[PDB]
């Protein structure tokens, strides 16, 4: 019925915080997801572009 | 989509001018992914503006970028002699760069005068063989457009003629040269050939 | 100070392969995107692709996906641009650009010196010189003399006067493309009518591609 394709950049290892239930400064103050979240988390290396 | 720019631009020295650029793209990052480049005749281009709300470091303040809707613009604080060069805008939103049609910029204020006709008949050495060619030159004219015509004994000639309009100097003055090939028998078939300028009428 | 050096002009026949180079200096050739830009005579700039010295992650242009190849060597920090079966429309000035210390990674803040490419069906042939004597029937006013060069494909063909003398009153106009594929130019000199035949009034034409020397008086 609708889709929201969010995007952002992290230092690589901080991906462990971008997930429901996880904790950390990121998940607590920048990007928090609800327990009923439904979607996919996709990431790839961008050292040459970013 | 590809970018577009006006065919050419004009303006008087000292006055401000603006060059438009249509076709700017965007992405989820922002909408200021636009840049400009300048290229003088006979050398490589050079970045002038990028992120129109700003500009590259060390670039004089005479160049300023802007944008409104789906059309970018480049504003010059004041036209000068060194501003006679090509300008191109580019977009770098969707991880890709595509240059526009470009544009030619020139400044007014130079005085107009008369072109310089230079006529030479066939050489005495070439007429001795099956090869002969006339030579007519034009120069000392400010306009960047001119055409040459040929005729013999009031009969126009429109066969085997080539002409160019390159720059004599960098001081707002172009030049041109034309040639007309023919056989030694055709030379003696009519009166001496003549050259026409048609720059500002009968000339 | 950063700078890029490219190879000289290249001349070949239609349908022949070609490969040029562009060496950069003043920066670490490991973390700076390198690419090439096309610019035909009288046309605007046309981007073709970029590459990363760290890895051969080529990103060609949609109009140049298989018409040209781009690559670079990290052991010497020199890019390359190879062609296959050059067409008549491939003649153009190619500049190698790279990113700067600021801005986006595809901003191309710096450019190269450019490499010229030209092709033609006609083969190389030395230039032919002809003397342009002054009009003996209209000697009034200032006299005009010169020499006509014709039947030469190579561009580097140039002309001189008195082996380098006569700094003033002398000028050489660019060449023009002939219907047969060759070129032709003309050099003239203006002096008073009373000064005809002052010392020698001799022409001097040079041709490096073939090392052919042609000296003729007018």
């Amino acid at each position: 019925t609708n889709v929201y394709a969010d995007s952002f950049v992290i230092r690589g290892n901080e991906v462990s915080q971008i997930a429901p239930g996880q904790t950390g400064n990121i998940a607590d103050y920048n990007y928090k997801l609800p327990d009923d979240f439904t979607g996919c988390v996709i990431a790839w290396n961008s050292n040459k572009l970013d | 989509s590809a970018l577009t720019q006006p065919p050419s631009a004009s303006g008087s020295p000292g006055q401000s001018v603006t060059i438009s650029c249509t076709g700017a793209s965007s992405d989820v990052g922002g909408y200021n992914y636009v840049s400009w480049y300048q290229q003088h005749p006979g050398k490589a281009p050079k970045l002038m503006i990028y992120e129109v709300n700003k500009r590259p470091s060390g670039v004089p303040d005479r160049f300023s970028g802007s944008k409104s809707g789906n059309t970018a613009s480049l504003t010059i604080s004041g036209l000068q002699a060194d501003d006679e060069a090509d300008y191109y805008c580019c977009s770098y939103a969707l991880s890709r760069v595509v240059f526009g049609g470009g544009t030619m910029l020139t400044v007014l204020g130079q005085p107009k005068a008369a072109p310089s006709v230079t006529l030479f008949p066939p050489s005495s050495e070439e007429l001795q063989a099956n090869k002969a060619t006339l030579v007519c030159l034009i120069s000392d004219f400010y306009p960047g457009a001119v055409t040459v015509a040929w005729k013999a004994d009031s009969s126009p000639v429109k066969a085997g003629v080539e002409t160019t309009t390159p720059s004599k100097q960098s001081n707002n003055k172009y030049a041109a040269s034309s040639y007309l090939s023919l056989t030694p028998e055709q030379w003696k078939s009519h009166r001496s050939y003549s050259c026409q300028v048609t720059h500002e009428g009968s000339t | 100070q950063m700078q890029l050096v490219q190879s000289g002009a290249e001349v070949k026949k239609p349908g022949e392969s070609l490969k040029i180079s562009c060496k950069g200096s003043g920066y670490t050739f490991s973390y700076y995107w390198i690419g090439w830009v096309r610019q035909m005579p009288g046309k605007g700039l046309e981007w073709m692709g970029i590459i990363y010295p760290g890895d051969s992650d080529t990103r060609y242009s949609p109009s140049f996906q298989g018409q040209v190849t781009i690559s670079a060597d990290k052991s010497i920090s020199t890019a390359y641009l190879h062609w296959s079966s050059l067409k008549a429309s491939d003649t153009a000035m190619y500049y190698c650009a790279r990113q700067g210390d600021l801005g986006d990674w595809i901003l191309l803040g710096y450019w190269g010196q450019g490499t010229l490419v030209t092709v033609s069906s006609a083969s190389t042939k030395g230039p032919s010189v002809f003397p342009l004597a002054p009009s003996s029937k209209s000697t009034s006013g200032t006299a005009a003399l010169g020499c006509l060069v014709k039947d030469y494909f190579p561009e580097p063909v140039t002309v001189s006067w008195n082996s380098g003398a006569l700094t003033s009153g002398v000028h050489t106009f660019p060449a023009v493309l002939q219907s047969s594929g060759l070129y032709s130019l003309s050099s003239v000199v203006t002096v008073p009518s009373s000064s005809l035949g002052t010392q020698t009034y001799i022409c001097n034409v040079n041709h490096k591609p073939s090392n052919t020397k042609v000296d003729k008086k007018v």
